[PDB]
């Protein structure tokens, strides 16, 4: 009847184990006011960004694009020194892909109306690595640790780039303390 | 340039304001002793003058002969940012706030007790029609042409004409 | 940069270098 | 009838004895009003960090750590208000007491002991009766640590020295 | 031999002063009744058992290797990259500039990645019933039916015992500054 | 937390405040780091 995760907090209802990533963590509440099948795809979408992103950020300063606009080792000074149609390109194609692979069900009163329409899944396999039936819930643990990871990686990514004014690897080869 | 307005940065009483106005501060400036909290606090007071006026300035901002910043609002887009797109956030967020209250009156409508809801507000409920606003024009038009918007006027009350 | 992961002498002063230098004050 | 520490004193009503430590000491009647559950997990974290204080004035003052300079710890608080540490210790704790307010609305509600927060990781109590046991010496311990880091505290700021050298001379 | 009630099993306690758990179930080599802080309770034991075996076997090669560079015994030519000296901190970060424990490392590596993490994750999953420890390995064939203890006790006792050697020797060349014997 | 005082919490009084006081709280933060902003920067 306690949480796994926090043993002194009572197990929070509507968590039973079912989905991936659940150790009974939720001392605020959240799936006892809000639905878990909009909490689960918020959490896969910022953990898959973060996954891209965490990625990014220690790869843009190992390997560029030619040319100087993306030639910035540090990713926020990459932000503003990469050509602005870009990646005001990029804000317009990441709405469309939102917009179709979500079937024009984006909001919180749409979405989910199908009830064949999964948390988290989008229909996205274009290699279909998914084709196994008891790897599936080892790969669904697998992909929210990685998400789960890589939003802490990258938050503190940004926040350290933010203090020390150095990119991540070269912040770790070169450090100064506060 | 348009209207027979000059630009800003070049309009010398735009210049005769700007060194007014630092120069107000700094005559209260001169009684104090630096390094007192006043004297900082009025050197960021000039500092912030200074910079909004060289910013304005660099804008591409007309003054009249009163030596102020005047807007042209008649569509053209050279001073597109003066109002017109000031004027579409506006409107995106005026849009999402009717549209999110209107999806909330509907939902109160189907409750047990619609006038409980309107003063004591189910807040999960009123959160998740606050996070449907970002894409209102195209519900809204979508709920428009569905015949969902517009209600006929035979189930609309009136008084006797 | 051409350096090591710890025990760097020169423009090269690494996480590591900074923890050992940190517990050896 | 009467409490069982003060003899001439009736017992309060809500000192029954189901809380450890408990013999019948409440003149002032603060249980009379209060929710008992409410004083008990203040008693228990008023004591603890109490406890971790008069620690840290022992050993923080036998030993400082290398990358810190040295000084008081009175002056360690204003030291550290201006060098960020202190800031960071302030966050953490108060991370950590938001769940702490999670955890007092599930004693509130009666689904959670006033001090059990879980936390036994190195399984030192095995049974109930060395539980029991054991919350006896932590309700002392957090009482006496409560008198002893504000005499710390106050004797500092008289005499402008630390507990083991005051200890050496008068 | 496997000795259960005697070296190993339920009943046994080394250090009576405590008392031996009621998780431990007996079955586990090395089982000699210590843990005073439960951790049996609640951990799995497999992945422990394995962890302890891994250890273990980890210090009996940093305790031969030490030794056997601390002495004066060295490979042809393996003096001159890596110095003529005998301190062993030494001889670590001079085999590190010259690159010999990063290729130690690359292939420690590529083993624990390749089949260590899988036999690990196989174990723990229960799909091979597999041992803590057991990674098959007899060349040269010297436990068949012996398997049972004197040879799996024999090498947790000697594992620990080297754990605790390779600590010691460390931390006395750290405060003496001379490599053992 | 108690289920009526989360209702009065859900009160229109009480969430007009904060919701105002919210929005109040972004326009004095948008206006302290970006001040002076008469027009949309093109
Ligand atoms: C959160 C994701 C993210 C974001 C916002 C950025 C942003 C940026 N990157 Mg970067 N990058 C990323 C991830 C990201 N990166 C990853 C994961 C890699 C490794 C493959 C790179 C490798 C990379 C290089 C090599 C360079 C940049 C550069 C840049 C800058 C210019 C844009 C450009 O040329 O992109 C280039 C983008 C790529 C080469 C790969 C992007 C592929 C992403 C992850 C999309 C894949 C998912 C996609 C949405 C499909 C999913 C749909 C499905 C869910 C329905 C810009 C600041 C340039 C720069 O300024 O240098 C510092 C540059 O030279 N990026
Ligand atoms: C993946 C996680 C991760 C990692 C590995 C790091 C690593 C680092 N961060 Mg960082 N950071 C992170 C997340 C992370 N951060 C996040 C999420 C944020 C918020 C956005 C930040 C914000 C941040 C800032 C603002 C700064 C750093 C800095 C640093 C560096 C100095 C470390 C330090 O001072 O810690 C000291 C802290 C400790 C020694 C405490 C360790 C406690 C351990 C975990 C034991 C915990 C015990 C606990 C009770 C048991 C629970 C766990 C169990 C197991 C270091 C490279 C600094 C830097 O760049 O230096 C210039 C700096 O200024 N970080
Ligand atoms: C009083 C009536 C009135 C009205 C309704 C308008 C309306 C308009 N004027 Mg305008 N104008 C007026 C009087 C008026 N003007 C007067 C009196 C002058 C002389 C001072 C001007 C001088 C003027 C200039 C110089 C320009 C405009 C432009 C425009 C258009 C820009 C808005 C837009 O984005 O549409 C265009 C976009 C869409 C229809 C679809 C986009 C999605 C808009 C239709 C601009 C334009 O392009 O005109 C055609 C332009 O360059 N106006
Ligand atoms: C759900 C919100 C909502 C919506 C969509 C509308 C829609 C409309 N109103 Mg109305 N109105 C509302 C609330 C709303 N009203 C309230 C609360 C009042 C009392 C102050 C009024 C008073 C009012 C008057 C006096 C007039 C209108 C008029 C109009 C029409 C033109 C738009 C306009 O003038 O807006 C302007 C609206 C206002 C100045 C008042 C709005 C007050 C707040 C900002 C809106 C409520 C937000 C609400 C708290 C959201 C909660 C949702 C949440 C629980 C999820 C249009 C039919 C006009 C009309 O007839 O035009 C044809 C007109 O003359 N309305
Ligand atoms: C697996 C371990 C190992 C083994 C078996 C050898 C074996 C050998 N090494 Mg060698 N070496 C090793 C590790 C090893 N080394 C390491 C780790 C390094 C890195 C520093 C070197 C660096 C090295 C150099 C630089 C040289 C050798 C040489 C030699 C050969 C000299 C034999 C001889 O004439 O007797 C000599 C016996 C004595 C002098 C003792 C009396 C011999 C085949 C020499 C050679 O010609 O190789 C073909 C040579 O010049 N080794
Ligand atoms: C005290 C030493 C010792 C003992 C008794 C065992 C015992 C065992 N191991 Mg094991 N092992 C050890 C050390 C030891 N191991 C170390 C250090 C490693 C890392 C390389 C391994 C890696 C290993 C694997 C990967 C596997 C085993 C397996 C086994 C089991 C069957 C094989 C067997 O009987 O080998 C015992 C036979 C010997 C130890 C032969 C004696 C050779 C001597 C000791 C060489 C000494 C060299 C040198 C003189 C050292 C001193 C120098 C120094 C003073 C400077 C058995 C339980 C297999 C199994 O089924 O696991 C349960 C298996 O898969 N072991
Ligand atoms: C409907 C009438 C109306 C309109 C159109 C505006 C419009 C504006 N006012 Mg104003 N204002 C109004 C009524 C109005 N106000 C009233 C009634 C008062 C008295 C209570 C004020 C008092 C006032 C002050 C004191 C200030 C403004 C500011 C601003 C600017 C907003 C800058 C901003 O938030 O950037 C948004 C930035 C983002 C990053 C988003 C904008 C030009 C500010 C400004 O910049 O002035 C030019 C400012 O300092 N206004
Ligand atoms: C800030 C700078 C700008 C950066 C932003 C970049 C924009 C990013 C690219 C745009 C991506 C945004 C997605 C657009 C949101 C659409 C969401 C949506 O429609 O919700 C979906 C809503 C749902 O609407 C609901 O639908 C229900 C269905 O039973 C009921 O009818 C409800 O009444 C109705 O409300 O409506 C749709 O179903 C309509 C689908 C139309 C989508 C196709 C759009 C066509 C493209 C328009 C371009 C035309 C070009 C101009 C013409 C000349
Ligand atoms: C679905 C599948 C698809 C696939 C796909 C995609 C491409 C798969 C890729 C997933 C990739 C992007 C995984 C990314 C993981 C990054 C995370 C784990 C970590 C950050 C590390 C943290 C801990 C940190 C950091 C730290 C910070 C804080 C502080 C620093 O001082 C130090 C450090 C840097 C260490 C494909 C296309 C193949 C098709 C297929 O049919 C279906
Ligand atoms: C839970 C969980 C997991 C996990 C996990 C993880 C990795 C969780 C969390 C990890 C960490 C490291 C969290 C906190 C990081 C640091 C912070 C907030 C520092 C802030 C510092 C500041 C503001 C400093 C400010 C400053 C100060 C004071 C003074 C100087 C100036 C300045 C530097 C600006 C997984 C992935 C294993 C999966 C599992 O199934 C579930
Ligand atoms: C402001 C400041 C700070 C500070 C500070 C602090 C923390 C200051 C002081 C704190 C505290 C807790 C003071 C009092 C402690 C306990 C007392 C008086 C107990 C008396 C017990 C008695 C009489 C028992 C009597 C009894 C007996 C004999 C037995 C029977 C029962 C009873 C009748 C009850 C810093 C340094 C942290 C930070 C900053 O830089 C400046």
């Amino acid at each position: 009847a306690k949480s796994k995760a926090v043993p002194f907090l009572s197990q929070p209802e509507a968590l039973d184990g079912s989905m991936a990533g659940d150790v009974g963590f939720d001392p605020f509440g959240f799936s006892s006011n809000f639905d878990l099948k909009w909490l689960r795809e918020a959490e896969l979408k910022h953990g898959r960004i973060c996954m891209l992103a965490a990625t990014g950020c220690l790869v843009q300063e190992v390997v560029h694009l030619p040319g100087e606009a993306f030639s910035q080792k540090m990713a926020l000074n990459a932000w503003a020194a990469a050509p602005r149609g870009g990646m005001i390109s990029i804000l317009v194609a990441i709405g469309l892909i939102e917009l179709i692979s979500n079937r024009f069900a984006l909001t919180a009163t749409d979405m989910f109306a199908n009830p064949n329409r999964v948390p988290g899944d989008l229909g996205f396999d274009p290699l279909s690595l998914g084709g196994n039936g008891a790897n599936r819930a080892r790969m669904e643990l697998a992909e929210i640790t990685h998400g789960r990871a890589a939003m802490m990686g990258f938050s503190g990514m940004v926040h350290q780039m933010l203090v020390s004014k150095q990119a991540p690897i070269e912040q770790l080869m070169h450090f100064k303390a506060v | 340039d348009v209207a027979g307005l000059t630009p800003c940065g070049e309009s010398k009483e735009f210049a005769r304001r700007l060194d007014g106005s630092v120069k107000k501060l700094q005559t209260r400036l001169k009684k104090y002793e630096a390094g007192t909290p006043p004297a900082l606090a009025l050197q960021k007071q000039i500092d912030k003058t200074k910079n909004r006026f060289d910013r304005y300035g660099k804008a591409g901002l007309l003054c009249g002969t009163d030596g102020l910043p005047h807007l042209i609002a008649d569509g053209r887009w050279s001073h597109s940012g003066e109002f017109v797109i000031p004027g579409l956030f506006f409107l995106y967020v005026a849009g999402w706030i009717g549209w999110v209250g209107r999806s909330y009156v509907l939902f109160a409508r189907t409750a047990d007790k619609p006038t409980e809801k309107e003063i004591i507000i189910d807040v999960p409920v009123a959160l998740s029609f606050v996070s449907t606003g970002f894409i209102w024009p195209f519900s809204a038009f979508k709920e428009f042409t569905s015949g969902n918007l517009i209600v006929p006027a035979d189930e609309i009350t009136v008084s006797p004409r | 940069d051409g350096c090591g992961a710890y025990a760097n002498s020169g423009s090269c002063h690494t996480f590591l270098d900074e923890i050992g230098d940190a517990l050896k004050a | 009838d009467f409490s069982a520490a003060v003899p001439f004193l009736k017992r309060p009503t809500n000192l029954d004895g189901q809380y450890i430590g408990d013999v019948g000491f409440d003149p002032l009647g603060f249980s009379d009003v209060f929710d008992l559950r409410v004083l008990r997990e203040a008693e228990l974290k008023h004591g603890r960090f109490a406890m971790l204080a008069t620690l840290g004035f022992i050993v923080q003052e036998l030993y400082t750590f290398p990358f810190f300079p040295k000084m008081a710890p009175v002056d360690a608080h204003d030291y550290f208000v201006k060098q960020g540490g202190g800031s960071q210790i302030i966050f953490w704790i108060s991370f950590v007491e938001l769940f702490g307010v999670v955890a007092l609305f599930e004693t509130l509600q009666g689904k959670r002991e006033p001090g059990d927060f879980a936390f036994d990781p190195l399984g030192l109590a095995k049974d109930e009766a060395t539980l029991e046991r054991y919350r006896l010496a932590e309700v002392k311990h957090a009482r006496l640590a409560m008198i002893a880091i504000g005499g710390f505290i106050h004797q500092y700021w008289v005499t402008k020295q630390t507990v083991l050298e005051q200890l050496g001379n008068f | 031999l496997y000795k259960d009630g005697k070296m190993q099993g339920k009943g046994v306690n080394i250090i009576p002063v405590f008392a031996r758990p009621d998780s431990l179930d007996g079955t586990i080599p090395g089982d000699q009744g210590f843990d005073p802080f439960g951790f049996s309770s609640w951990v799995n034991m497999k992945f422990v058992s394995e962890a302890e075996i891994k250890h273990g076997r980890l210090a009996m090669l940093a305790f031969a290797g030490i030794m056997v560079e601390s002495i004066g015994i060295s490979f042809p030519g393996a003096t001159s990259i890596l110095g003529d000296s005998k301190d062993i901190f030494e001889i670590h970060n001079k085999a590190v500039e010259s690159g010999a424990m990063g290729q130690i490392l690359l292939w420690v590596g590529f083993i624990e990645a390749c089949v260590g993490v899988p036999a690990m994750n196989e174990m723990l999953s229960g799909e091979t019933s597999r041992m803590p420890g057991d990674f098959g390995f007899d060349p040269l064939g010297l436990g068949k039916g012996d398997k049972l203890a004197r040879k799996q006790l024999v090498e947790v006792t000697n594992g620990r015992l080297a754990m605790l050697a390779v600590s010691g020797i460390v931390h006395h060349t750290i405060i003496t500054g001379k490599g053992p014997l | 937390m108690d289920s009526n005082f989360l209702k009065y919490l859900s009160t229109a009084p009480v969430l007009f405040t904060v919701w105002l006081s919210f929005t109040a709280s972004f326009i004095i933060e948008a206006n302290r780091f970006f001040p002076d902003m008469l027009y949309f920067p093109m």
